[PDB]
């Protein structure tokens, strides 16, 4: 599943190094509690490298 | 407490809510149905505006 | 529904006597109002004597 269209390479030399030498990996986090009413994160989205 | 020991270890304050500091909670019975003990008659919840 | 497993007075006599004359009733309780986007108690537990 590692494809970065080779065309690209030809239009744009620094966004295919970057996607190539630089995975992103999205994930999403949560916190919980059990006896709060403080509101904390629930979905936040991040980028791990 | 889940028992009722108190000596200085004990934590009663309950964290992560911090409600009870303003309204402390209502355990009473409801309003007497009936103000007279031996005849029965109608009073009603009003609005005040 | 009243037991008290007398084997426990032969090992634990002040467990036995907080578990027999303090009892417990635990409860579950919360506040909820119609128009406000405070964030109050919803199922805090305490334990009524």
């Amino acid at each position: 599943l590692a494809k970065i269209d080779a065309t690209l390479t030809k239009v744009d030399m620094n966004a295919a190094y970057i996607f190539a030498l630089r995975p992103t990996f999205p994930y999403s986090y949560g916190y919980k509690q059990r006896f709060s009413n403080r509101r904390l994160t629930t979905s936040a989205v991040c980028y791990a490298r | 407490a889940s028992e009722p020991i108190f000596n200085t270890s004990i934590n009663l304050t309950p964290p992560y809510d911090d409600t009870s500091h303003t309204v402390i909670q209502n355990l009473s019975m409801p309003q007497m149905l009936s103000f007279d003990p031996y005849y029965e008659s109608t009073f009603y919840v009003v609005s005040a505006d």
